[PDB]
RNA sequence: UCUAAGCGCGCACCCCGCCUCGCGCCCCGCCCGGCCGCGCGCCCCAGCCCCGUGCCCCGUCGCCGAGCGGCCCCCGCCCGGG
RNA sequence: CUUCGAUGUCGGCUCUUCCUACCGUCCGCGCGCACCGGCGCGGAAGCGUCGGAUUGUUCACCCGUUCAAGGGAUCGUGAGCU
RNA sequence: CGGAACGGCGUCGGCCGGUCCCGACA
């Protein structure tokens, strides 16, 4: 037979599998289009959500009832402790797909970034970039490696670390992100721009301008094992029903003999 | 507009042959209709 | 046995290749985007997109897996002619390497082209021959341009090496005369004829 | 479709059938499928062969229209076409092929050892001029 | 396929104390088929069954193959529609060879087996008398055409285990 | 071992003589390199062949009997029947008499 | 059997070179290379006659000799005389107005049926677009290739497509009037 | 003559993108050590520019080195909060 | 023809997929298409096909509204319910 | 390409008719 009355599916199957994010933090994944003709610009920056607020605004939207009128909107402040670049990663465009062509680390890596490397800093032996510091320091090795990137790399990225001392949280260990460098006329200019930013602070003001629109990526708030009614949006069944009303009633037909992945099932929400 | 242009447009718009099946814009002296596999039925119309 | 896949019909070479695999020969196929599939492109794409419809309704992860890359398209075609389920079949699908473009790994390997499966001999002029590389891009492969960008550089590199090889071989000819003279006089024309 | 036409008098190397490796001359064309071929100086008796068996050779011999086996034999002798083909690269290989065909398992054993020594000598020479 | 001429007569009776000898030119695979066809034809055309008749001879005819001669076969094929008629024209060295070429085209073009076709007549046509374009095209004194199937020479790729260092040219 | 220098001709154990229903393990289908027709097999018929036991390291000897098909393939029998793990494994046809 | 021969004659001024199945025709108006590799044809430049011959002609291989010769003749005419397609805009109540731009390689059409939307069309490479200095309400397009001047004509013809209504009654658009083929 | 070659436009469909996951792999760090194998022209088929060969020995004596290319080897908890 | 040492039986609710023999939306094309609106085709299954009064209803019917196609899944869906 | 009446200026092959160098208003 047929559903009789037409009703849409509940939930986006695109957002399946609905599992707790195994990746530690929200990852950039894809980065903005390079363009190949703009002042060289970094494309991203990590932030810690601080809070939300009200902002009174004046609207200049021509053709809208709000034109020449005031409005109040929800704002979301994202705390932005200034990040520091610690390395430069170049990526060749290979037939298989973007694949790295070696990274050049900073001669001096800060303790917050080193804290990320270990599970317990106090009980660890601090053996990170120990022979690297000796291989560099003179810095001749760093330039030679950067030169290898200039010929073998087509997409340049800057590794950067947040300092969590200047943020109210207790993270103490830094968060590392590969921020892409885009817009320069050529790859040799891009790595030259990167060397100037190396081991020096980057601030949100430089990365993003007021009036631009940005895409915010993060792990959502976790609700734990949720019921189908909260997790997928289904109806709470009639209150005269035995064995519960907080459950999808029928999870499939006789055939297919197996429960389909489409059907809403109870799991982790958040 | 000018009558020469009206006739020029007619050549591009109402001077045609349409098969009864393909409903296609077949050529004027078309023995068969290409799209309809060659049914010989044909006609056209004007305002 | 590295066979340049260029110009071969997918099925015709796959039959020849499956036999050499099930007979304990290790075989690698390169430039598999340049392999041909007889049939107008419209039909080929249709038969490949009809393929990508057949997926398990209950969970599409246990469903028939369709791989967009043109190398994997061949690997699935050879797998059809190989009893992959048996150890004789699994160990033989292991001895097959499929590469889209000749890769750094198979750059210096000697390459042999199987004439029986080559398209110009196999199919009549006027059969709208398609290539897998064109078909692969439509069904989803995302790296057609990247293979083209890399093999342009590889081919340019081969041309520089070719001038050197010609000078190296002209030099080998002036070193023809040796006990090789005796060996050729004994075999190449005398009695054996080889 | 440019060079090597199936004109009458084309000398044809036979590539399949009862005669493979024997030259013959196209006395007459039957259809676009077959040809009548006679090779008096090679032992192919005037027979109807298929143009799939025949492989055309560059050399073409003038023959009388409707020649007859004896007349064909006389004309072949006067023409140098058999000889030109024999000293040509294809002819040299056909002559070599006859000896390669004349083989026994023991004869093959000697060639295999020689084809290992030629291979080793080639490696030595390539190294020596590296 | 083999060109047999058969001579047969009605069994001698008190009404026919000398029955009439009938000759036919049956092109057949073997003498056994040739004498079967002869009886089938006699039954319809002369009302003589084998059970009431005796074949007196079935002699094999051998024809020389010195030169290609055009040959014309008038036949009455039978397709699922019903019996029709058809004239064919084949350039071949010998009549039996031409008839073999005739039976193979009727198999491919008209899907009729040996027993479906009945041969009304076979003959030798002259270069002047050709009625069909295919025989006419080669009938002319000068005929040069590029090799029709140069690609067929891959019959060697079968044995070369298909591993040529370079891909062969035609 | 017994085989120290005999040049040998390459060969492959393609599988046992079989049908889709039954398998005669006694007969082993060998393909002799360079032998492409039933006609060429007569030169290689009755020769001694041997396969090297991969696990044991000691050769299993055999002889070549009648030819399997029109494609230069040959049927052979060995002193001990073949294991089946030796499929695709190379077989050596000795150029020398023993 | 049959070589399905068709023969065309090379003009004296223009030079034609055939290598493989590629055809380069060079002349005062310009040089065009039309690859005819799509089909099976044997071509001889000869003393002064291009011949396209298809040996063993099948049902559809019968068409190829004439077209390849006709296409080669259009190349010849283009590099000696040059081709022109005059298409006139016809406008009823609202006047269409097309402005030539991009150094005569582009047309910008506005006020088609008083539509806010404007249409920008780019001439294909080697063929240019111009307006008529005397008749007016007429676009004269001229280039060496006969296909590439017609292809631009068509691109401009369908860009002006009345959305629905009744096309027999509503006759506003750019319609090719004369393929003049004289000059550029 | 829209098609038989050739050619342009083109659907809320289709396929990819973005997005959700992701086996595995890559780079770097600490290290930076072992194991293996020896083998490169390109295009074109209605010019096919000289064709129709070659390899035919992975032990059967090849195992040097170098060069390319592979392959392996790494990398803690408990405990306390959230 | 299968099932009776038993496969719980109608309609709803709930939820999920599928089909096209397409109602609107999309693309062309024909009208006995001036406009508006209708009508007939070919491609098209992404999206929508709802709120209610009587009836166990499926249906039926009527009222409204962004005006509202038809069907498959053991006549989809009882250790899911009623 | 299970399939029917029914179509095809698809490509082959027939079977019977008329015009065709007297060249299918000049």
């Amino acid at each position: 037979s047929h559903r009789k009355f037409s009703c849409c599916r509940k939930g986006n199957l695109g957002y399946l599998p609905r599992k707790r994010c195994t990746r530690g933090r929200g990852r950039c994944k894809t980065f903005p289009p390079d363009v190949q003709g703009a002042p060289i610009h970094l494309t991203a920056f990590l932030g810690y959500k601080a809070g939300c607020t009200h902002v009174m605004r004046f609207i200049d939207h021509r053709g809208s009832n709000l034109h020449n009128r005031q409005a109040i909107d929800q704002a979301t402040i994202i705390d932005a402790p200034p990040m520091i670049c610690t390395a430069i990663i170049g990526y060749a465009k290979t037939p298989k797909g973007l694949r790295a062509v070696t990274t050049v680390w900073a001669a001096h890596i800060a303790e917050p970034a080193m804290r990320r490397f270990y599970r317990n800093y106090f009980h660890a032996e601090k053996t990170a970039f120990s022979t690297y510091m000796k291989k560099a320091a003179d810095g001749t090795y760093i330039k030679e490696q950067l030169g290898r990137l200039k010929q073998h790399a087509d997409v340049i990225r800057i590794v950067a670390h947040t300092q969590p001392a200047l943020t109210p949280l207790k993270q103490k260990k830094a968060d590392i992100m590969e921020i892409q460098v885009n817009g320069g006329a050529n790859v040799a200019e891009k790595v030259d721009y990167a060397y100037a930013l190396m081991e020096k602070p980057i601030s949100i003001k430089d990365v993003f301008s007021v009036g631009a629109q940005i895409d915010t990526i993060s792990i959502t708030r976790g609700r734990g094992f949720e019921g189908v009614v909260t997790r997928w949006g289904v109806t709470r069944l009639p209150r005269k029903t035995r064995r519960g009303n907080r459950k999808v009633a029928c999870i499939g037909a006789w055939h297919p003999a197996n429960v389909q992945y489409t059907v809403a099932r109870a799991g982790q929400m958040g | 507009m000018e009558p020469t242009l009206i006739n020029l447009a007619r050549e591009y718009n109402q001077n045609m042959m349409i098969c009864r099946h393909c409903y296609a814009r077949n050529p004027l002296r078309a023995t068969n209709c290409r799209r309809c596999r060659g049914t010989n039925l044909r006609k056209k119309k004007l305002s | 046995i590295v066979i340049d896949c260029k110009g071969h019909i997918l099925g015709r070479l796959s039959a020849i290749v499956a036999k050499e695999l099930l007979h304990g020969h290790e075989v690698a196929l390169v430039r598999c985007e340049k392999a041909i599939i007889s049939g107008a492109f419209r039909d080929v794409k249709a038969h490949y997109l009809k393929k990508m419809h057949k997926r398990t309704n209950f969970n599409h992860l246990r469903g028939p897996f369709h791989f967009r890359a043109p190398a994997e398209i061949v690997r699935r075609t050879i797998r059809g002619m190989i009893p992959y389920k048996t150890v004789r079949g699994s160990d033989a699908m292991s001895r097959l390497r499929v590469y889209d473009g000749i890769p750094p790994c198979c750059a210096r390997y000697k390459r042999v082209v199987c004439p029986s499966a080559m398209a110009y001999l196999c199919l009549r002029p006027e059969r709208r021959r398609c290539e897998v590389g064109r078909v692969a891009h439509e069904i989803g492969w995302q790296h057609a341009a990247d293979v083209e960008r890399y093999e342009k550089r590889r081919l340019e590199e081969c041309d520089k090496w070719y001038q050197d090889k010609i000078q190296i071989d002209k030099k080998i000819a002036e070193a023809a005369e040796k006990d090789a003279e005796l060996q050729r006089i004994n075999a190449e024309l005398a009695k054996y004829g080889y | 479709s440019y060079h090597r036409f199936v004109e009458a008098g084309r000398l044809v190397y036979l590539g399949d059938g009862p005669d493979k490796g024997k030259l013959a001359v196209i006395v007459d064309i039957l259809s676009t499928a077959a040809v009548l071929i006679d090779g008096p100086t090679t032992g192919v008796k005037r027979q109807v062969v298929s143009l799939r068996w025949a492989m055309l050779t560059d050399q073409v011999i003038n023959i009388s229209e409707k020649p007859t086996t004896e007349q064909l034999k006389k004309e072949i002798e006067a023409s140098p076409a058999i000889d030109t083909f024999m000293n040509s690269v294809w002819g040299k290989k056909i002559q070599q092929q006859r000896l390669r065909a004349k083989a026994t398992f023991e004869d093959m054993g000697k060639i295999a050892k020689l084809r290992r020594e030629r291979k080793m000598a080639m490696k030595r020479i390539a190294m020596s001029i590296k | 396929m083999q060109k047999y001429i058969v001579y047969g007569r009605r069994l001698p009776s008190e009404k026919f104390p000398e029955p009439e000898v009938f000759r036919m030119t049956i092109y057949a695979p073997n003498e056994i088929v040739a004498k079967s066809r002869f009886w089938y034809h006699l039954k319809s055309l002369k009302k003589i069954k084998r059970t009431h008749g005796e074949i007196l001879d079935c002699q094999h005819i051998e024809e020389n193959g010195d030169f290609v001669k055009n040959f014309g076969v008038l036949l009455r094929y039978r397709s699922r529609v019903g019996q029709h008629n058809m004239y064919r024209e084949v350039r071949e060295t010998t009549s039996a060879r031409a008839m073999d070429k005739v039976y193979s085209e009727m198999a491919g073009q008209c899907r009729a087996r040996y027993h479906d076709i009945q041969i009304i007549n076979v003959k030798e046509v002259a270069d002047e008398d050709v009625r069909r374009e295919k025989v006419a095209m080669f009938t002319q004194k000068g005929v040069r055409f590029p090799h029709p199937c140069p690609y067929v020479h891959v019959k060697r790729a079968a044995r070369t285990a298909r591993f040529q260092d370079r891909a062969p040219h035609v | 071992e017994e085989i120290k220098g005999k040049t040998f001709l390459p060969a492959i154990f393609v599988g046992y003589q079989r049908s889709r229903a039954k398998q005669r393990e006694n007969v082993a289908l060998v393909k002799v390199s360079g032998i492409y027709t039933r006609a060429e097999t007569d030169k290689v018929l009755g020769r001694l062949i041997a396969i090297i036991h991969s696990k044991s390291g000691k050769p299993i000897f055999g002889k070549i009997c009648r030819p399997h098909g029109n494609s230069g393939m040959v049927r052979a029998r060995f002193y001990t029947n073949l294991p089946g793990q030796l499929m695709g494994h190379k077989v050596r046809v000795f150029y020398d008499n023993i | 059997p049959l070589c399905s021969s068709m023969t065309i004659k090379v003009p004296t001024d223009v030079e034609c070179t055939i290598n493989k199945r590629v055809v380069t025709v060079k002349g005062k108006k310009g040089t065009l290379v039309r690859d005819f590799s799509h089909a099976p044809l044997d071509i001889t430049h000869a003393n002064d006659t291009i011949s396209v011959a298809v040996w063993f002609p099948r049902g559809k291989r019968n068409a190829l000799p004439r077209t390849i010769c006709s296409h080669i003749e259009n190349m010849f005419k283009g590099v000696t005389y040059g081709f022109e397609y005059k298409m006139r805009l016809a406008y009823a109540h609202f006047p269409i107005a097309a402005t030539v731009v991009d150094n005569n390689k582009a047309i910008e059409i506005r006020n088609f049926m008083h539509q806010i939307k404007t249409r920008r069309i780019e001439c294909l490479p080697g063929v240019t677009i111009a307006m008529s200095t005397n008749v007016k309400d007429e676009l004269i397009l001229r280039g060496i290739s006969i296909e590439d001047v017609s292809h631009t004509a068509a691109r401009i013809h369908e860009s002006l497509k009345v959305p629905n209504k009744d096309l027999r009654k509503f006759l506003d658009g750019c319609y090719v009037s004369s393929r003049g083929l004289q000059e550029q």
